[PDB]
């Protein structure tokens, strides 16, 4: 599993994600938008874990309107995932103390935890 | 090495082993107030009492297993009905004068007294007979409350059960005799004329006190022990 | 026609998916699909103190929940040997038979509405409200009531409970006899139920169809007689049975079960003498609320019990009971900790549902609805 | 009655008999003898198969032979042809890296769904099953929930201003291996049982 | 009997006395401990006039020099007790009707209490 | 055309949509029986305009999420929600739907607002039937445009108008 | 058995002319039993001191984990609780609360005790976290009810009636049997 981007850099993370994504077919891939604070999406921050099934991709807490211009990047991101054929969007809610350490856990622990705790999400809430 | 038997089990053990330690080493258990890791044991709480056979020749009176040495091939009984009877009795004596502050006690669930009491107290006396918790219906001991001994340490002299952990520590471990009793009998209470707590190792008694007498003032009234999110790590202020 | 009667549609109670293999208007065979409600009680229960799990017990089989409450209580008690006072046990069996009445009321209302006319859903369900009022009197809750405890019950009955209950015990026999007069001499329900639903007792046994429809196939297999636990040994009891497993005999047996349940309610309430309400052993029961201002030991036991709870011995346990849907039990593995090591539920409707492809095989497409309703499934029980 | 004959049959066969003082009986059969023994058990007249309960003994304080343990429940209906009422359990341990067990589909069709649940909840594959299709958990779910190494997946409870709770670090109740907030657990909180 | 009431009533008076001394000599008086059968009474009735059971007169350093306690609502052998810390000095006051508050047979006058507290101030207090 | 563009006409159609709430039955769990009891012959949700009950999603506007929304039911419900006419409202019934309830685990969506735009939330376990009537009255005055939150904001008549569904 | 159709007609008509049975909520107040599990209340002593001594037992015994208690030390000059400890922050998420009664059963001072109100539906998640000053016994009504009384100018009307309020609810204001 790869880790691209950096914290709190929506544009850098997004452009690196465009480049590294390429023409990957997401017909059976899974997108986990991990965030904190279930309700307040107005100031929410978002991290992304993309499980393709053959290899996985991590982007830390660098998306969301909590960062200046993060919502526009998140909009392009969800539009991109929807274009490539994604159907299954998920949101995992972790404690802020978790989000930061979670990206330092081994791939198996992070991925198992996230796939276990996921909440099915309507992608429309992030567009 | 030396052979010991705990109630059904046989243990090899080096000679200098305390009967209490060998008991725990066999997986058994016994209340514990007087003795502590790395502290000089003295039979004070009289909680560690077990049965000892030294031949089947039971000791005449119960031996203090916290400060009683071991001999090769010695029998130890911690499950005799009389044993649990005596342990519950000692626990009741200890709980006699506590101030009834558990709900507002910042030591909360992590009170050795609470756990040993919920373990060994109230042996099934012999139906659905109405049980009574306490028999002592007199007035309890009341002394000065929540006295900050130092900008770091709070002292509630009521909750003390008069063990020796804090004064024994202060004499042995730092070598700074800045805490000891005042009176004797039941009126005994802790005091000092060295108030600033000069020893730079004062805070550790905060953890040792099996009751909520000595607490960490800087963490007073924040949360209960089980509520706090525990992360073990290492302090990098200095190289040790 | 591999037709997908999808989840929840058309108004298929007990969210369920059915792939009806079917050519025409018959029913070749229905492939069921369940799992649409699996919440993980067997898992979440491993993380709640013994006292707390009583909050997880009723909400699974949300119609006849007191069977859950009592089975879990008995399993834990046997694990630690607690004694339920006779008055507590009697109140428990009263509430058990009462929730049985409410469950059967809801079952037959749902069934009658499922295919045919809507009206009789109300009257029976009406009584449920009255019954619920009764429960609201004692437990303060309509259902999902948290009343039972390991030693016994939470607290005592008010003076106001018995009169309302007698009033209902007076109206219920006439009410049930009215429904039966409506039903037994069935004009169309006869040609709708008597023939349908082939239940060969051999197959009902091989699939373990315990949910009261086995005795419609003529097997007198009830725990209340087979394995007396809560004093049923001390009750004047009719155990209804059916001659041939069909819908009609099923429904008649359930109605006679309701009347006998009312008779059991009368019997239990009549023998009611003052006494205590739960096992006062402090490890097992929290301290009485009045001496919290007298004893240190009181505060210690209250605090520890309501934070940690108690630690039963290392061991595994099971006790069965008879639900409105058949044999129930909890396989409880305790590891000597304050929380159970594992809690597995023998879900009667879960094993009972295996008989759907057989039952509805060759029946009509509309009758696939009644033949489900005749089984009285509760998918909170099945998916679990 | 047939339970007593099971006892007199198995005890001579060297099968240990586990019993607690509550009235429940366990008969431990090894892997091989399991299938033919239980075929005989049905032949002995054991019509009714109540439960197939899967167990993960990983986090049990005392160790056990194997991680997984599957228990079947065999009964004889009292009101049928020859009704004794004998009900008892058969436990069979299953290796962590060899989750094999032949099905009893040939004997009972009831184990059709039940075994599937264990393949859903545990990594146990039941050989000889008609269709091992995931019953309860979503189709795209990866893993087997009830085994202890599978997270429960708790989500914090929320409040007004940044104040939250993570339950697994919040729970005060102790499991078997959690020594507690004091130095240890002894006495009643290492196991307590009243004597009637 | 019911003298308990006046006892508690007289107890209040004692506390009153205490407060006066503190206000005169400019020494901190502190409410040490309240009644448990009043904190832990949930629906239960409470008839006592006050909620306070134990109090003290503390020096600048916080070490008390005069301690006073009264027996609870439900305890046997109801009394009032007095103590001087560090001085092995203990007093058992009762209340006898008609006479008044008594140390044994010696009535307890306000000025007696003042003399004891002044002696304590001069002697025991460190600062 | 969306029920707008005349001060009287929008009041009128909002009035109509408010009292003509046509429920779409989506029973999930034990909330469902206390939902149905809001229609029994002690307490009927059959007066305000909700007597008839179109199980079809093509004919009913209010979707009462009564019970725990298990994840394997989430996407299905998804399309079921999109299989409603656009003038539709979505009430989240029970604790398990509104919040995660006591089932804080891998199996349940911890707030149904994730998949569907929630109009009204109703705590309770189970919510007393009269609380369900109170929730539909809350939704009533919401779709009339007569509803304000704790922060002073007026809420839109129809939630699920503000989401770029796709 | 053709007679049964006629009998069905007959019984349906008999119930037709039996007009009454129903209650038109909110027009008619629902009769609630005195033991009902409702909106939590924080109770006060006669002295005016609040009963909560902030002991976090309600939060520890909460099987849904909806109770958060930030504690603080009583100010002896103006105390709030009866002991040396009080609850600076007591928030309860009604969406998490499953209405057990364990908080009441553990509260040693009888501070947190379930009430009776059920008309608590609101529109926004973050608004359904009821606060201490939104549940104190001093208050009359639920949050949406109070907000409607502000935005409406119309006083609070409770939609329930009970035969009586329990002793454990001392102070709890409710309609009582019709004495008023
Ligand atoms: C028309 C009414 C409102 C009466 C109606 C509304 C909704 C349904 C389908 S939901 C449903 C219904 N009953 N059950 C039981 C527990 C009885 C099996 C369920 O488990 C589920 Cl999930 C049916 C009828
Ligand atoms: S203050 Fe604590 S550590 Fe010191 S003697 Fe008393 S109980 Fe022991
Ligand atoms: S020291 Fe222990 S027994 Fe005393 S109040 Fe605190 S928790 Fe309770
Ligand atoms: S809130 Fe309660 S009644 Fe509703 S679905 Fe959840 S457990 Fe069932
Ligand atoms: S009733 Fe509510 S606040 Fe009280 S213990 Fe239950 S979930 Fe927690
Ligand atoms: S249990 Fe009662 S006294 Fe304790 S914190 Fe909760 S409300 Fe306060
Ligand atoms: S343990 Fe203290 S006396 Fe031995």
């Amino acid at each position: 599993m790869v880790r691209v981007g950096m914290r709190a850099a929506p544009r850098v993370s997004l452009e690196a994600l465009k480049a590294a994504l390429g023409g990957l077919k997401l017909s059976e891939a899974k997108v986990y938008l991990i965030t904190d604070w279930q309700d307040k999406r107005d100031q929410a921050r978002y991290a992304l874990l993309l499980h393709t099934g053959k290899k996985d991709l991590l982007v830390p807490d660098a998306f969301g309107p909590a960062f200046p211009g993060g919502e526009e990047a998140l909009s392009e991101l969800v539009g991109l995932l929807l274009a490539q054929g994604a159907r299954r969007f998920y949101e995992a809610v972790v404690s802020p103390g978790e989000m930061t350490a979670l990206l330092d856990l081994p791939p198996e622990e992070l991925l198992k935890r996230v796939m276990a705790i996921a909440n099915p999400t309507d992608p429309g809430i992030y567009l | 090495m030396v052979r010991v038997k705990v109630n059904d089990r046989i243990v090899e053990v080096p000679p200098g082993t305390s009967v209490m330690d060998a008991v725990f080493h066999a997986g058994y258990d016994v209340p514990l107030f007087c003795s502590e890791k790395h502290l000089s044991p003295i039979g004070a709480c009289r909680m560690c009492l077990v049965r000892i056979g030294l031949p089947i020749q039971w000791q005449p009176k119960l031996a203090a297993s916290c400060v009683t040495a071991v001999a090769d091939g010695m029998v130890v009984d911690t499950l005799s009905d009389v044993v649990r009877e005596a342990q519950a009795g000692m626990v009741e004596f200890t709980l006699l004068n506590h101030p009834l502050d558990c709900p507002t006690c910042d030591k909360g669930g992590a009170c050795e007294l609470q756990d040993r009491t919920v373990e060994y107290g109230l042996y099934e006396k012999y139906p659905l007979e109405l049980p009574v918790y306490t028999r002592f219906e007199f007035t309890r001991r009341h002394v000065d409350k929540h006295h900050p001994l130092s900008p770091f340490v709070i002292l509630d002299r009521e909750r003390c059960i008069h063990c020796k952990r804090c004064v024994r520590y202060f004499e042995e471990v730092p070598g700074d005799e800045v805490l000891d009793f005042i009176e004797r009998g039941v009126h005994t209470f802790i005091g000092t004329m060295d108030f600033g707590l000069p020893s730079g190792f004062s805070g550790n008694i905060t953890d040792i006190c099996p009751v909520g007498a000595l607490l960490d003032l800087t963490a007073r009234f924040r949360a209960r022990n089980w509520e706090m999110e525990e992360t073990p790590t290492t302090c990098a202020l200095c190289p040790v | 026609m591999t037709l997908n009667v999808g989840p929840q549609h058309p108004s298929t109670h007990g969210v369920l998916r059915l792939m009806v293999t079917l050519s025409g208007e018959e029913v070749l065979e229905v492939v069921p699909h369940i799992g649409y409600l699996h919440t993980g009680f067997e898992k979440t229960m491993e993380h709640r103190t013994y006292l707390q799990n009583i909050t997880y017990t009723p909400r699974m089989d949300y119609l006849h929940s007191f069977a859950h409450d009592l089975a879990y209580a008995l399993a834990v008690e046997k694990l630690l040997g607690a004694v339920v006072p006779p008055r507590a046990e009697t109140i428990r069996v009263i509430l058990n038979e009462l929730s049985r009445l409410a469950s059967h009321l809801v079952f037959l209302g749902t069934g009658l509405l499922d295919l045919g006319a809507l009206t009789p859903f109300f009257y029976a369900f009406r009584e449920r409200e009255t019954i619920l009022d009764l429960f609201e009197w004692v437990t303060g809750q309509r259902f999902h009531h948290n009343y039972i405890r390991i030693g016994g019950v939470k607290e005592d009955l008010p003076e106001e409970f018995v009169p309302e209950l007698k009033k209902l015990l007076e109206v219920l026999p006439h009410r049930i006899d009215e429904y039966e007069a409506l039903f037994a001499e069935s004009p169309i329900f006869y040609e709708r139920a008597r023939g349908v639903g082939v239940i060969p007792p051999e197959v009902a046994i091989d699939l373990g169809l315990t949910g009261g429809s086995l005795r419609a196939s003529g097997v007198n297999y009830d725990v209340r007689k087979a394995y007396p636990y809560s004093g049923y040994e001390t009750y004047t009891f009719d155990v209804p049975l059916g001659e041939r497993g069909d819908v009609f005999d099923r429904m008649l047996v359930r109605i006679r079960e309701m009347r006998e349940s009312v008779k059991i309610i009368k019997q239990a309430l009549e023998r009611l003498e003052p006494g205590p309400v739960r096992d006062p052993n402090p490890q097992i029961t929290p301290p009485p609320r009045h001496l919290l201002e007298t004893s240190m030991e009181a505060v210690i036991y209250h605090f520890k019990h309501y934070t940690e709870g108690f630690h039963p011995p290392k061991g595994e346990v099971y006790v069965p009971t008879e639900s409105a849907r058949g044999e129930l039990g909890y396989y409880i593995v305790s590891d000597g900790g304050s929380m159970p090591y594992r809690v597995k539920v023998r879900a009667p409707s879960f094993v009972n549902l295996q008989s759907l492809p057989y039952a509805c095989k060759g029946e009509q497409v509309p009758d696939m609805v009644a033949i489900i309703a005749s089984l009285d499934p509760v998918m909170g029980d099945v998916d679990r | 009655m047939r339970l007593e004959r099971v006892l007199e049959e198995a005890r001579a066969k060297g099968y240990p008999i586990e019993d607690n003082g509550l009235g429940n009986l366990w008969v431990v059969l090894p892997r091989e003898r399991f299938k033919e023994e239980m075929a005989h058990y049905k032949a002995m007249g054991f019509n009714f198969l109540a439960d197939i309960v899967g167990l993960d003994y990983l986090t049990y304080p005392d160790p056990r032979p194997e991680r997984f343990a599957v228990v079947y429940e065999l009964v004889s209906l009292p009101g049928w042809k020859d009704g004794d009422g004998s009900r008892f359990f058969v436990r069979v341990y299953v290796p962590e890296e060899d989750p094999r067990l032949p099905t009893v589909t040939d004997l009972w069709g009831s184990a059709n769904f039940l075994e599937r649940e264990v393949y859903d909840l545990f990594g146990i594959v039941f050989e000889g099953h008609p269709d091992l299709r995931k019953i309860l958990t979503p189709e795209d779910l990866e893993g087997h929930p009830l085994r202890k190494d599978y997270p429960l997946g708790e989500t914090p409870t929320l409040f007004r201003e940044g104040r939250y709770i993570i339950p697994a670090e919040f729970r005060a109740a102790l499991t078997g291996k959690d020594p507690g907030l004091t130095f240890y657990k002894g006495g009643s909180r290492k196991g307590y049982r009243s004597l009637w | 009997a019911s003298s308990e009431r006046e006892l508690y009533e007289a107890w209040v008076e004692l506390l009153s006395w205490m407060r006066e001394y503190a206000q005169a000599k400019g020494v901190r008086f502190e409410k040490e401990a309240d009644f448990p059968d009043f904190i832990y009474r949930m629906e239960r009735p409470y008839d006592l006039p006050t909620t306070i059971m134990t109090a003290s007169l503390s020096d600048g350093l916080g070490e008390p020099f005069l301690l006073a306690d009264v027996s609870p609502r439900h305890a046997k052998l109801k009394r009032i007790g007095l103590r001087l810390p560090r001085a092995h000095i203990h007093l058992h006051a009762h209340y006898e009707p008609g006479k008044g508050l008594v140390t044994g047979k010696i009535p307890l006058t306000k000025e007696r209490f003042f003399a004891l507290a002044d002696r304590a101030r001069e002697a025991l207090a460190f600062a | 055309r969306e029920g707008i563009l005349f001060t009287t006409l929008e009041k009128l159609v909002a009035w109509g949509r408010s009292n003509s709430l046509w429920p779409a039955t989506f029973g999930l769990a034990c909330c469902a029986i206390e939902m149905m009891a809001s229609t029994d012959a002690r307490n009927d949700l059959a007066r305000f305009g909700s007597e008839v009950f179109r199980a079809s999603p093509r004919q009913a506007d209010v979707m009462i999420v009564a019970g725990r929304l298990s994840k394997k039911m989430a996407p299905v419900m998804r399309r079921v929600w999109e299989q409603m006419p656009d003038p539709k409202w979505v009430i989240s019934m029970g604790a398990c739907a509104s919040s995660g309830g006591m089932f804080n685990n891998y199996a349940i969506v911890q707030n149904v607002d994730s998949v569907v735009p929630v109009d009204v939330y109703v705590p309770g376990c189970p919510p007393r039937p009269e609380a369900l009537i109170y929730a539909v009255m809350q939704l009533q005055k919401k779709v009339r445009g007569q509803a304000y939150n704790e922060r002073g904001e007026r809420l839109p008549p129809v939630a699920a108008w503000k989401r770029t569904r796709g | 058995t053709l007679k049964a159709l006629a009998q069905s007609l007959g019984i349906t008509l008999k119930y037709l002319f039996s007009k009454p049975v129903t209650v038109p909520y909110p027009d008619a107040p629902v009769a609630l039993k005195p033991r009902f599990h409702g909106r939590h209340v924080l109770t006060r002593h006669p002295n005016g001191l609040e009963k909560c001594i902030g002991c976090s037992l309600c939060a520890a015994a909460c099987p849904a984990y909806a109770i958060y208690v930030e504690p603080a030390e009583n100010d002896p000059e103006n105390p709030v609780s009866a002991g040396e400890r009080y609850a600076k922050v007591y928030e309860i998420n009604m969406l998490r609360c499953i209405f057990c009664g364990l908080c009441e059963e553990a509260c040693p001072t009888g501070a947190i005790v379930l009430g009776y109100d059920f008309e608590m539906a609101d529109y926004e998640y973050s608004d359904l976290v009821y606060g201490k000053e939104d549940m104190l016994v001093d208050v009359v009504g639920t949050k949406p009810q109070r907000r409607e009384a502000k935005r409406t100018g119309k006083p609070v009307k409770v939609g329930y009636v009970v035969p009586y309020v329990r002793p454990e609810l001392e102070g709890f204001k409710a309609p009582t049997e019709g004495g008023k």
